[PDB]
DNA sequence: CTGTCCTCTGGCGA
DNA sequence: TCGCCAGAGGACAGCGAGTCAGCAA
RNA sequence: UGCUGACU
């Protein structure tokens, strides 16, 4: 009978220090805690009043033993006051900014009172009052602010419960942080100008006031006690009614002894790290208590008192935080280390507890148990026990279990009594078990702990759990004589199990209410589709794909007896007749087709009442794989009308198609995906099981699959071409490298080696990667030439009869990159995206000359695994295989950390009954889940391209799922009228960006006015002479209430999902779905007309069908979609050119939210006008940066009289694409470089111990060092300068300075843009597009070219710059597009409904907030936010603020032992009386 | 495992009369699925099979030294000539019968002799089942080892993947009713877990801070939460909890 | 003085005769260092072409 | 690999020691295998492998073993667990509480020990 | 009165679990069981017959609730 | 290692 | 003449799961 | 409790 009482809220505050007393059984005084023999020494840390530490003893405080005694608290009473280590830093500030003389803070009372009032208003939730108070102040003190603040707090009370929400915690956080950060600095005192008694704290345990005295915690305590008195009204709000006394400790609390368990350490049998810290405090207390007595029996004595004080504080520091004090040793870890880390106490024993009734063993392939079952090896089954209650309808089978005993299988290990408990049957006398088989049904009934009984439900987990499908429920099929847990191969891809030693865990629910959820929710057939993109997860693999593709091929004929025994061996049917087919060939010999075997297996599995399905699709095996012989042309034959590439199932009977991986597989829209749509998830599991069994029987009985050497071999007469191509490839190095260094086209054979060496020993190393790339391209051309010679038709056996092809080609295993690289080429090795690295001497391998041009020396392997690879290629291949292994390990850590961050933030985002995705705070991240309700799993066939399938299967889809009844109970008038209104509006307004307005609509008289009326005036008030006539005619010279130009100019009706509640309102769908339905109805009523097949469906029954199928795919309330978004962004990354890629970019976007990204960019289309195309050339040449260093030949420095001649470059080769002129360049030196030069000369010397004339004169007017430069009337011939510092300066090779400065000196550049470039083509549809990409980011510096470039369509990857020029609703879409383009480079595709939620959460509160440790500060849950990271900072915060927790997060709900507030726990049950 | 990195567990012990027998009377003793080759490209196993079959046939002993067989002199050519010199076929395929239906399979199978090693990892050393047993005495949770009985750790990844199913009661079972579950009782008015104290024997828990015994009520709470409240009190922090 | 070493653990290890190929590989092992097992960047794991004939490309633990 | 680890049993007193009963020498092996005689210590057995998809239980890295081959001694093995019982434990520097020995007639060790408190050599333990 | 009329899958799961935990504690079965020993099969048999006197109390994010009958709820 | 966060930190016209 | 735009370094805190063993302090 | 190995 449980306590029955639940928790609503947990608040963290500070204990009085006077109420801790009476929370204390006794004061401990004896240092030595371990007795001579290992027992507790009286009055020591381990005592018998602080509780029995072990079961041996009984506590003195309450007589009770271990395992039944809640421990008790005790206190080491300290000799003198010490500061508390957590409230210490704040104390320091409370003493830094304050007058020790006046005892008042040095802050202007304006700030004090403003912040006081803002806190008073925040305490009730009022959030506009904050800025209203601040503006009332600035426009104007206590009476001015307190009136408004009291009016708010009074008129807006009843909101103390509705104040623990994000956006109310962020504001208070920011206010108090800004206060502590900006207004607590040491300042001259207001009232007495000399009140800076500068407290300045050294390392912790040390505060020093000046006239350099040592602040004694008693003097600091009195200072705080007298400062509170003057400034309490203000600080009681900055700290909650905090007493200043809490900032100081007069005793330390020793926790109960049951929580401090003695283990062992080197040379010590009984020691806990926590007692070793508390023992150090007790030992210092004893030394200090002696010195005080020495003073009583009475500078060294008091210097010793001040030194032992500093020592004692650090032990209490160390007792609180092992690493607060770094100069002490024998320091075991404090409480900050007991709580805050991955080892910790939250990420272990709090979120990751260890569980009973669970097994773990190696998993083995089964395949002869149904896909929803696990095989249990009779050793778990005899130990795993379910505790079932005894009732009239089970007392018979329970009686057999208690009789069978603890060791026979349908048995039981124990039986729990009504009031007593735990009478174990494990005896093997077989008579007392019978003595107790009676007395069952002889209050709460006896419960028999029965064993696993062949129908039980078990949760199975594989340990890298990266998605929801990694935990699924299975149905306990008991197997005898094994120690392995057997699992079907359809459930492999879901877990990623591989049967190579693959331990897996099995959990056994014990509640009968978690069994209901394992059956209904966690079942393994509700898990058919991955939640990432809704595509199927379960499917057949390997030889069930090569078996089904070779049986469903056109030339497979079976006699009656192989037809049968192949149907019954796939079925193994249990009920009802087997419905057979008719022979396809009836005459020369009755024969079947193999497609008929699959057909007849398909019409028996589909449920009896339901009718077989129709299906049309494509096969994975291309119809070109079968073309042996050159194809000829027949005039009326569309070869694809009758091809093995088109799968056509017509009423459950396969009529055409091979049925490879595209069906039976993990590919969407196949046969099993449609089975799962029309008939449910159990029928798709049945289909998978039966098809696996059939395709196994086929290969095991009549056919066989193998992979010899005559299917990897290559024809002769085809290896001769391969050999000649490999011979040709050994001559392509010189040309490649040369034409990449832009060297003279020929005549240089040794200048090229020297240029390569220079590029290799260079500093930048980007003229070396150029050679690497332009060499890889040549080698890749050659490699592609070789594959074509051998792989398609140079093989000895072709695809229908090749075993390697037909394994990579039907999706069984491998890719076309594996088939090659086994035959005819291994390829070009690439380690870091580059060729193998060279040695320090210029050779890549000891076998190769230095700087060798042959591609072989750069990792181009022309050998194959058929005929092995020579010793050097084996080494290069080994460097690449090792790069892969080293790399996979690093990636797992990077991805796993990112999932934890997203998971910790998005965990409480659950769909609610109103259909809104809301956080646990009640905060609304989304008003519909992905902009339209709709769960990513159920939206797969709601895609135009599938109405064709739903139409074909109308009768089953309506009968089996929707029902004709739901159409009967569903009414669409409210929603249908809304769409009619929308359609009419959009009919009257084709261009929806045309500035509709009443008055604007009353500009059709424009000609009426411009004709003669307004011809006489000027711009009276800036508007116009002719605009005033329109204003006069409209204003009051129009009808009173019949001037209705308004209706012709009114807004579009708002979308239906917005007004008409998509769940309870029929026909209320999304504006993009109804368009698709209209298009398809129009393209389907014009197909029925020319169909030669009778269709008994009408466009207006298909419409209702689609509307019901939409209304039903609507994201059940309680879905917890934020966790699904987290896991869908995590799993693909965890598993898996001038921009960033991979997890670096994802971490830049999500976890960091940086304003500085490594590769910022832009892309504005070019306006498509003849003038714009001409102006853009100049624009590109205008924004590239030209730097003094990019235009210079060499300097000539002479040296205290230091001359300098710049000698600039000729215009032939830099004016072409930089838009510069020599007068501007030289003028730059006179005004910027020649004064930054003196700036740097002072930077060094501060810590060292007719017309030529006006230019020279003004220049030396401004500086006192220069003498005279030069002039160059002919293209900058000789332009030097002269300086001199005559007395004493450090004459060294100052060329260093004037060269380190002539690099970062840029003539002129647009701020933030480093280079532009016009990537000519970006489209094929409208190929005419041009894009001006950039590698910097300055949005406003492009606004000036709104006629050269399209400033709508401007894009940047920055997301902080977009959020500052266009707003936050425009940064949402940039975030979403960035995540999508990051995932796209790998072929991954996360559903948009997940990125929508992630972007809506990130940009919730007006700013692009990072999804990381600093984003949780604006979070309304202290118990969360401390289960993530920096748990001790978030605990100190929550403690000095009195922060309250509502126990609504998943973390706060799992910490205090509640039921999470999403999914199954979102409602009550309320049994009526 | 083989000598080429093809490790795998033993999944069945196939009866000797259900194995596909060859036309020579033989019957394999290892069955190796042919789908580990296409993605792993261990073409050395397909050559070791032929080399070992040729060795067992001719009483020889061939060497598998790397880099001894070129493109011109291939290994498959060499060992297929060896096989064809023994009456077998070049490509190393002998045709089997089905030991279950008795019919000659349509495909001729690739059979040979390869050298298997047995690895030191056995299910007998890696299998665990726990029902009830020992407990960490600081947190009162399963102990966490296999030599000791020990429980398996559920984990935060598993806790976050189990509440994406919407199963809050499977989570309640795993994390609460199986690992740690206590009945620590609190003073309802003071709202403190440390305050209720037993008496000296009508055994009434009496609140120490306020002397009332009508205000104490039992709450079902984890044990690590009581440990957490105790170690917070150690720091003078107070956890005030609202009972309903 | 750490002996001019830079490492203070894993200096001696158990030599286990599970096989004679586990044993013979303890007297030919060369450990780059025990501290490098804790590093973000992986550049002491690159198999440079200067260990040709001195270190085996293939024989390295694979975790 | 479970192989032949050494020739001197009865002497080692290790912790675990895996032994394969009837190792063979590879019929196909590199010549260096013969320079360092590695047949003094063999590591595996030759098996007749067929590369065939026949069972439905050998997919995804799993392998099938004939049952008669396994019953005729294919790849049988053993483990030697040597436990050093130093009985200076259970006591400190007092009187010798340590001598292996049986008080005469103990019903507990009626016939499982042999008068020096040590199991018989050859006895089976459970 | 404004929430969806159907019974979400989480509600079906929790109602089956609670009805099963009741049946197992010796509660009268109003469904005429026919030899099955599983309380969850019996709970499904009862849910299919529309005999479950439980009141789903759907909570809205502001504390307001709506009390639906398990009988007056469209089970898919 | 890498990022933010944090804490200063002296330097020209108002 | 020092407040705020700029400007610097210093400090901290995070670094995927879950398993099995031995040896030793 | 830590260091060494090891498994996916
Ligand atoms: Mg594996
Ligand atoms: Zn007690
Ligand atoms: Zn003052
Ligand atoms: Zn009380």
């Amino acid at each position: 009978n449980m306590p029955w009482r639940r928790l609503q809220g947990i608040s963290f505050g500070m204990y009085s220090a006077e109420e801790l007393k009476k929370l204390s059984v006794k004061s401990i005084t004896n240092p030595r805690y371990l007795d001579s023999l290992g027992n507790p020494s009286a009055n020591g840390l381990y005592d018998l009043a602080l509780g029995p530490a072990d079961s041996k003893e009984v506590c003195s405080t309450c007589v009770q033993d271990f395992s039944n005694c809640s421990g008790h608290l005790g206190h080491i009473e300290l000799p003198l006051t010490v500061y508390n280590p957590l409230l210490f830093d704040k104390l320091y500030l409370l003493l830094r900014g304050s007058c020790l003389n006046c005892h008042m803070l040095t802050c202007p009372r304006a700030v004090i009172h403003l912040l006081l009032c803002q806190l008073r208003v925040l305490e009730v939730g009022a959030l506009q009052a904050v800025y209203e108070l601040e503006r009332i102040l600035n426009r104007f003190i206590r009476e001015e602010l307190e009136q408004y603040t009291t009016e708010i707090v009074q008129n807006n009370l009843l909101g103390s419960q509705g104040a623990h929400v994000k956006n109310v915690c962020e504001s208070k956080s920011k206010l108090i942080a800004l206060f502590w950060k900006a207004h607590m600095n040491a300042k001259r005192c207001p009232h007495c100008k000399t009140g800076r008694s500068v407290v300045r704290k050294e390392h912790n345990s040390k505060l020093t006031i000046t006239f350099r005295g040592y602040l004694t915690p008693t003097s600091a305590r009195e200072h705080l006690s007298a400062l509170w008195k003057n400034e309490g009204f203000f600080l009681n709000y900055l700290f909650s009614r905090f007493n200043p006394s809490v900032f100081f400790l007069d005793f330390l609390v020793v926790p109960p002894s049951r929580y401090r368990p003695v283990s062992r350490l080197g040379d010590q049998m009984f020691t806990n790290g926590q007692t070793v810290n508390l023992q150090a405090v007790m030992k210092d207390v004893v030394l200090i208590r002696k010195l005080l007595a020495l003073m009583a029996q009475e500078q060294s004595l008091i210097d010793k008192l001040y030194n032992i004080w500093i020592r004692l504080q650090s032990h209490v520091n160390i007792v609180f935080d092992s690493e607060m004090d770094k100069l002490m040793m024998d320091k075991y870890p404090g409480i900050r280390q007991i709580l805050e880390k991955k080892e910790g106490l939250f990420r272990k024993h709090m979120m990751g507890k260890r569980v009973d009734y669970a097994a773990r063993s190696v998993i083995c392939p089964d395949m002869y148990i149904n896909t929803n079952e696990i095989g249990i090896p009779m050793v778990f089954a005899t130990k795993l026990t379910y505790p079932q209650p005894v009732t009239p309808w089970n007392v018979q089978e329970l009686r057999q279990a208690v009789i069978n005993g603890p060791n026979v299988h349908p048995g039981a290990s124990m039986v729990i009594n009504e009031d007593g408990s735990r009478t174990a049957l494990s005896a093997v006398d077989m008579t007392q078990r019978e003595a107790v088989a009676k007395q069952l049904l002889t209050q709460g009934t006896k419960i028999v702990c029965r064993h696993v009984k062949n129908g039980d439900i078990l949760l199975l987990n594989r340990q890298p759990t990266l998605h929801r499908p990694s935990i699924q429920a299975h149905r306990a099929r008991i197997l005898p004589e094994e120690k392995v847990l057997r699992l079907h191969y359809a459930n492999c891809k879901a877990y990623n199990a591989d049967f190579d030693g693959d331990e897996m865990n099995a959990h056994f629910p014990q509640s009968e209410l978690g069994r209901a959820e394992a059956y209904v929710l966690a079942c393994t057939d509700q898990q058919y589709l991955v939640p990432k993109d809704g595509q199927p997860l379960a499917g057949l693999i390997q030889d069930h794909m090569v078996s089904g593709a070779s049986m469903t091929t056109r030339g497979c004929f079976f006699t009656r007896e192989h037809y049968m025994e192949l149907v019954y061996r796939g079925l193994t049917d249990k009920v009802g007749r087997v419905k057979l087919l008719s022979p396809s060939i009836l005459k020369p010999f009755p024969l079947w087709t193999g497609k008929q075997v699959v057909s007849t297996l398909l019409i028996n599995i589909i449920p009896e009442d339901h009718i077989p399905l129709n299906l049309s699709g494509k096969a994975k095996i291309t119809g070109k794989a079968w073309v042996k012989e050159t194809p000829r042309s027949v005039p009326g034959f569309n070869p694809d009308s009758m091809c093995e590439s088109q799968v056509i199932i017509r009423e459950g009977e396969l009529l055409c198609g091979v049925l490879d991986k595209a069906h039976y597989g993990s590919s969407a829209y196949g046969l099993v995906h449609c089975c799962y749509e029309i008939y449910g998830g159990e029928t798709s599991g049945k289909v998978l099981t039966c098809l696996a069994r059939l395709f196994t029987a086929y290969l095991q009985l009549y056919r066989g699959f193998t992979l010899g050497v005559e299917d990897i071999l290559v024809k002769p007469k085809a290896d001769v071409k391969r050999q000649r191509i490999i011979e040709e490839s050994t001559h392509c190095g010189p040309q490649a490298v040369r034409a990449a260094l832009n060297l003279p086209e020929a005549a240089s054979y040794d200048e090229v080696r020297g240029k390569w060496q220079d590029a290799h020993l260079g500093k930048d190393q980007r003229d070396f990667n150029m050679i690497d790339l332009k060499f890889k391209e040549e080698v890749n051309h050659y490699s592609n030439e070789i594959n074509k010679a051998c792989m398609p038709f140079g093989l000895h056996r072709q695809f229908p009869e090749n075993s390697l092809q037909m394994m990579v080609q039907s999706g069984a295993k491998g890719s076309t990159v594996n088939t090659m690289q086994i035959s005819c080429l291994l390829g070009q090795i690439e380690l870091e995206g580059r060729r193998p690295p060279l040695m320090a001497s210029g050779k890549s391998l000891p076998c190769f000359e230095p700087y060798e041009f042959t591609p072989r020396a750069g990792g181009f392997v022309t050998g194959r695994f058929l005929t092995g690879i020579k010793p050097p290629e084996f080494f290069f291949h080994c460097m690449a295989g090792r790069e892969g292994l080293v790399d996979t390990a690093v990636k797992t850590s990077r991805s796993g950390y990112l999932q934890r961050c997203i998971i910790k933030h998005l965990e409480g985002l659950v769909v609610q009954y109103d259909l809104t995705v809301r956080d646990s705070d009640g905060s609304v991240v989304q008003f519909l889940y992905g902009e339209d309700g709709l769960d990513i799993p159920k939206t797969q066939f709601l895609q135009p391209k599938q109405f064709p399938f739903l139409a074909s299967n109308y009768e089953v889809i309506m009968k089996s799922q929707h029902l004709h009844e739901v159409l009967s109970r569903a009414d669409p008038k409210k929603a249908l009228h809304h769409f009619r209104a929308i359609k009419k509006w959009q009919s009257k307004h084709p261009n929806t960006l045309l500035r509709r307005g009443a008055f604007l609509s009353y500009s059709q008289k424009i000609q009426e006015a411009v004709k003669a009326l307004k011809l006489e005036s000027e711009n009276r008030n800036g508007r116009s002479p002719g605009t005033q006539e329109m204003l006069r005619m409209w204003y009051e010279l129009d009808e009173e209430s019949r001037r209705k130009y308004q209706k012709k100019a009114a807004a579009c009706p708002d979308p239906s999902l917005s007004v008409w509640r998509p769940d309870i309102y029929f026909a209320s769908v999304s504006e993009t779905f109804e368009t698709k339905v209209d298009d398809y109805s129009q393209e389907w009523a014009a197909q029925t007309e020319k169909s030669y097949e009778k269709s008994e469906l009408s466009l207006d029954r298909l419409r209702t069908l689609l509307q019901l199928k939409w209304q039903r795919s609507l994201c059940e309330p309680g879905e917890a979609v934020g966790l699904l978004a987290a896991q869908s962004i995590g799993e693909p990354s965890t598993q898996m050119m001038n921009v960033t890629l991979g997890i670096p970019r994802l971490r830049e976007i999500l976890m960091v939210a940086s304003a500085n990204i490594k590769t910022p960019m832009m892309s504005v289309p070019v306006l498509n006008t003849k003038k714009a195309l001409k102006r853009v050339k100049s624009l590109k040449k205008q924004l590239t940066r030209v730097c003094l260093g990019e235009v210079l030949q060499k300097i000539d420095v002479q040296e205290q009289v230091y001359q300098l001649r710049f000698q600039f470059l000729p215009h032939a080769y830099y004016q072409q694409e930089k838009c510069l002129r020599p007068e501007d360049i030289l003028r730059f030196m006179e005004t910027r470089f020649f004064k930054l030069l003196m700036e740097s000369i002072k930077k060094k010397n501060n810590k060292a111990s007719e017309a030529m004339e006006r230019r020279v004169q003004a220049v030396r007017e401004i500086h006192p060092f220069i003498d005279d430069y030069q002039y160059d009337t002919e293209e900058s011939l000789w332009c030097q300068v002269t300086v001199k510092l005559p007395l004493m300066k450090i004459n060294f090779d100052m060329s260093s300075l004037v060269v380190s400065l002539a690099h970062g000196a840029v003539i002129y550049a647009t701020k933030g843009i480093t280079r532009c470039l016009l990537n000519e083509t970006t489209n094929n549809k409208n190929e005419k597009e041009l894009v001006l990409n950039t590698e910097g980011i300055n949005l406003p510096e492009l606004f000036k070219y709104a006629e050269v470039l399209d400033l709508r369509r401007l894009y940047s990857n920055d997301i902080h710059a977009i959020a500052n020029t266009y707003g936050i609703e425009a940064a949402l879409r940039v975030i979403e597009k960035e995540i999508k383009d990051v995932f796209a480079v790998y072929g991954i595709a996360v559903d948009p409904r997940h990125l929508s939620l992630v972007a809506d959460y990130m940009c919730f509160e007006g700013v692009y907030k990072p999804l990381n440790r600093f984003g949780i500060r604006s979070n309304s849950s202290p118990l969360q936010q401390m289960t993530f990271e920096t748990s001790f900072q978030f605990l100190k915060q929550a403690t000095m603020l009195g922060s309250h927790d509502e126990l609504r997060s998943p973390s706060a709900c799992l910490v205090v032992g509640k039921v999470v507030r999403g999914g199954t726990g979102l409602f009550e049950l309320k049994q009526p009386l | 495992a083989s000598r080429h990195g093809q490790k795998g567990i033993l999944s069945r012990l196939w009866p000797a009369e259900d194995m596909p027998f060859t036309e020579s009377g033989m019957v394999p003793d290892i069955l190796f699925n042919p789908h580990g080759f296409p993605s792993r490209m261990t073409i050395g196993m397909l050559i070791e099979s032929m080399a070992g079959k040729s060795a067992a046939l001719h009483g020889l002993c061939h060497d598998a030294t790397p880099f001894i067989f070129s493109e011109e002199n291939s290994a498959l050519e060499y060992f297929g000539e060896m096989l064809k010199a023994a009456g077998y076929n070049f490509y190393g395929t002998e045709r089997l019968y089905s030991g279950i239906s008795g019919l000659e399979l349509e495909a001729d199978i690739f059979i040979g002799v390869v050298y298997y090693q047995r690895l030191r990892h056995m299910v007998s050393d890696k299998f665990q089942v726990r029902t009830t047993g020992a407990r960490d005495r600081v947190t009162n949770q399963p102990i966490g080892g296999r030599n000791v009985q020990g429980g398996i750790r559920f984990g935060e990844m598993e806790r976050d993947a189990l509440l994406a199913h919407g199963t809050s009661f499977l989570l309640h079972d795993r994390l609460f009713n199986c690992s740690d579950r206590s009945v620590a009782h609190v003073c309802v008015k003071c709202g403190s877990l440390l305050s209720p104290l037993l008496e000296k024997p009508n055994r009434k828990y009496n609140c120490t801070l306020c002397s009332r015994s009508d205000t104490i009520d039992t709450v079902s709470v984890p044990y690590v939460f009581r440990y957490f409240v105790a170690e917070l009190a150690a720091m003078n922090i107070k956890v005030k909890l609202d009972v309903v | 003085t750490g002996l001019g070493l830079l490492q203070d653990s894993g200096l001696c290890v158990v030599a286990d005769k599970l096989n004679f190929i586990r044993y013979l590989s303890h007297f030919r092992c060369v450990h780059r260092g025990a501290d490098f097992a804790k590093m973000r960047t992986t550049t002491v794991r690159r198999l440079l072409p200067e260990s040709w004939g001195f270190l085996c490309p293939v024989h390295t633990p694979d975790g | 690999t479970m192989g032949f680890p050494l020739l001197t049993y009865q002497d080692r007193s290790d912790n675990k020691l895996y032994r394969l009963q009837t190792p063979q020498s590879p019929l196909v092996r590199p010549s260096m295998y013969d320079y360092y005689d590695m047949d003094n210590y063999p590591i595996g057995t030759n098996a007749i492998v067929a590369v065939i998809s026949y069972t439905g239980y050998d997919m995804e890295d799993a392998m099938i073993v004939n049952k008669a081959s396994w019953e005729r001694g294919f790849a049988h093995g053993s483990v030697y667990k040597s436990e050093f019982i130093d009985l200076s434990e259970k006591i400190k520097q007092g009187d010798s509480s340590l001598v292996f020995g049986i008080k005469p007639g103990d019903p507990r060790v009626l016939q499982k020990l042999d008068d020096d408190g040590l199991p018989f050599i050859g006895a089976k333990l459970q | 009165r404004i929430t969806t009329p159907y019974m979400t899958k989480y509600e079906r799961a929790r109602v089956l679990g609670t009805r099963a935990l009741q049946i197992a504690m010796c509660a009268p079965v109003m469904v005429e069981l026919e030899g099955e020993t599983d309380p969850l099969l019996i709970a499904m048999k009862e849910l299919k017959a529309r005999k479950i006197p439980i009141i789903i109390r759907r909570y809205l994010p502001d504390g307001s609730y709506e009390d639906w009958g398990v009988d007056e709820l469209i089970i898919t």
